Order: structure tokens, then sequence, then C-alpha cells
């Protein structure tokens, strides 16, 4: 199937703290792969997935590099955009990035993304085309205008098309065991007594890999969007996810209702029902 | 910008009393950043609580999950407490082995 | 395998 590799940054001001704390996460898919922390004793890109720790200790030095520089130019950056914003100096501002690439079963690039966020709103991002950027605000159109002359964005491109598509390909195959076998979810229907006239039905979907899963309730074929209640889907802790949708149904009627999965490890879209 | 966290108590595996297992809090959606999170049993704050490394959504709202080792029980009761800026005061989330 | 960039300001 399709496949991502995406890294994550956050930086975060902290006046009369001390220096912004950075954070970044790299994935495969929905897999951890790689992490920073600049609050670390003795802060280095560290191995989160099994099949990168055979990576030799020059690929280690030079993403610990790599992140500890994300971690100055945000810095540099923090200061900067508050002169953008013409704000105090006195509170905590929040620089996010995230980029990477999407690939295809054959491994070819599907897209590439780098987008950046202030304070939680959008920033700058690079467009789909690669080549050329959009700008959320007159602020942002200054790092644009920095970005088109330094040519960011053709190096960027060169990357995304380049060694990011390459190695997402070495970590698959490194990683095979995992990253490239899906864990269908185990499914079960359980119900829950409200009152007199009605009770839930709560269709359950445990232990999946990859995290992406459709759980949908119907009522006699017809879908009850409206009326679902549908949980985001939350990590297991032990690589795989979660999920759970409920509906309300009048006692008696349950039997017109239908609980439907669809997951990439399941060769058929599930078909569930209560049973008492 | 303010976001307010969502917060899910549960356990790994479906729970069973004397079974080890792991209780899990997940914090989703949330910014800014800055959160404070911890796990109960019976109103206390237990002690050795891990948590993910901070990352975010395509929304760019945060998400953490924080986690530690029990032994579920018929009697004990476990809860995650949040507290967050947009929050004016901290949210106790009860954990229900149904949800 | 991260990007690799110089003194990228915004």
């Amino acid at each position: 199937g399709s496949h991502s590799m995406r890294y994550f940054h956050t930086s975060v001001s902290r006046p009369g703290r001390g220096e912004p704390r950075f954070i970044t996460v790299g994935y495969v898919d929905d897999t951890l792969f790689v992490r920073f922390d600049s609050d670390a004793a003795s802060p280095r890109e560290e191995p989160r997935a099994p099949w990168i720790e055979q990576e030799g200790p020059e690929y280690w030095d030079r993403e610990t590099q790599i992140c500890k520089a994300k971690a100055q130019t945000d810095r540099e950056d923090l200061r900067t955009l508050l002169r953008y914003y013409n704000q105090s100096e006195a509170g905590s501002h929040t620089l996010q990035n995230m980029y990477g690439c999407d690939v295809g079963p054959d491994g070819r690039l599907l897209r590439g993304y780098h987008q950046d966020a202030y304070d939680g709103k959008d920033y700058i991002a690079l467009n789909e085309d690669l080549s050329s950027w959009t700008a959320a605000d007159t602020a942002a159109q200054i790092t644009q205008r920095k970005w088109e002359a330094a040519r960011v964005a053709e190096q960027l491109r060169a990357y995304l098309e380049g060694e990011c598509v390459e190695w997402l390909r070495r970590y698959l195959e490194n990683g095979k065991e995992t990253l490239q076998r899906a864990d269908p979810p185990k499914t079960h229907v359980t119900h829950h007594p409200i009152s007199d006239h009605e009770a839930t039905l709560r269709c359950w979907a445990l232990g999946f890999y990859p995290a992406e899963i459709t759980l949908t309730w119907q009522r006699d074929g017809e879908d009850q969007t409206q009326d679902t209640e549908l949980v985001e889907t939350r990590p297991a802790g032990d690589r795989t996810f979660q999920k759970w949708a409920a509906v309300v149904v009048p006692s008696g009627e349950e039997q017109r209702y239908t609980c439907h999965v669809q997951h990439e490890g399941l060769p058929k879209p599930l078909t569930l029902r209560w049973e008492p | 910008i303010q976001r307010t966290p969502k917060i899910q108590v549960y356990s790994r595996h479906p729970a069973e009393n004397g079974k080890s297992n792991f209780l899990n809090c997940y914090v989703s959606g949330f910014h800014p950043s800055d959160i404070e999170v911890d796990l109960l049993k019976n109103g206390e704050r237990i002690e050795k609580v891990e948590h993910s490394d901070l990352s975010f959504s395509k929304d760019w709202s945060f998400y953490l999950l924080y986690y530690t080792e029990f032994t579920p029980t018929e009697k004990d009761e476990y809860a995650c407490r949040v507290n967050h800026v947009t929050l004016s005061q901290p949210k106790i989330v009860k954990w229900d082995r149904d949800m | 395998k991260r990007w690799i960039i110089m003194g990228l300001n915004k």
C-alpha cells in the first residue's frame, strides 16, 4: 500500500524559564521511530522503533546535529516573529513545523509537505507543486520573500523527491515485519441499559494498525451519522489503536442496528450485530 | 487562540480484575501545549506515570498519552485529572471500563 | 532521514 514519512517539530518559548523547549518526533506511517527533546539531560536523537536501531553512529550524530540546529533556528525565529507581530517579550509563543512525503505502492512520490504554524495558526506552507508558497498574512509574506530569495523551495523539492522517498523506502524494507503488516481490529458489540425505553449499543475495534479505520452504525440499512457517538481513534500504547462507535437504541429495535467496520487489515468490510 | 483538551481514560487491554494492564489517559485537540495531567487511584495521584513526546495533528492541535502499569480491582477507582489554561478548574474524568 | 539546510530563518 501507500506510506508516509513525517517529521514534526514544536518550539515553545518560556520567558523567565530558560530557552524555548524544543521537541521533535519522526514517524513512518503511524509508527514513531525517532525523537529529540531539548530538555533531556544529554539531548540526542534517540531511536523509538527497533528497525532504526541498526543505523550507525554517523546517522545518529547527523540527525542529532540537525535537530539541534532546528532548535536554534526556531529560537531565532521566535524572536523574529515577536517583531513581525508587534508582540512583547513577556508571553509564551509556539512555532510548529511538519514536513515529509507520501509514496505509493510502487514507492514513487505521491505528495510532499512542508508547513509551519505560529501560535497554532497557519503561517506559511509549501504548495503541492513544491515550487511556490502560501503565506497566511503580511508577516508570513516577509518570510515568503526571504525564502524565495534563498531558493528554499528548490532545495526542499530536491529533498522531498530524493532523500525523503529513498530513506522512506529504506525504512519500509528494514522495518517490514511491522511497517508492512496490518493488524486487523478485534471487534465486539456491547449493550448498556440507560432506562426502560432505551439502551446504548457500542461497537468496539481494538488492537488495530494502522490507525485509519471506519466504524459506522446502520439502522435498517440507513447510516446513523447524526446519532452516532464516535470517539477519536486512540493509542493503546503498544503500537496499536482503539476506537468505538455508539448509538442509543429504543429497547426492542436492537436488530434494526448493525455495526460496519472497514480496515485495510480486513479483506471484506465487517458486519456486526448485537447479541445478548 | 486557545483550544480545550479532549480527554479519554481507558485501559490498553480489556479490564479483568487481578490482571496487570495499563491505564491510559489520552489528551488531544488542545492549544497551547502547556498541560498538567495526573492519573489518580482512589482520588490520590499515582506516582510513576510516563508520557509520550509532544506531537500534533493536521489542525496543529496537540496530543499526549499519559500511562502507567496497573492491576485493576472491583473496588479501586481510577481517573485522569487534567489542567489547562482553557479550564477554570481541573477536569476529572473517571475510568469507566466500558468506555 | 531529516532535511538539511543552512540557517533557514523566517
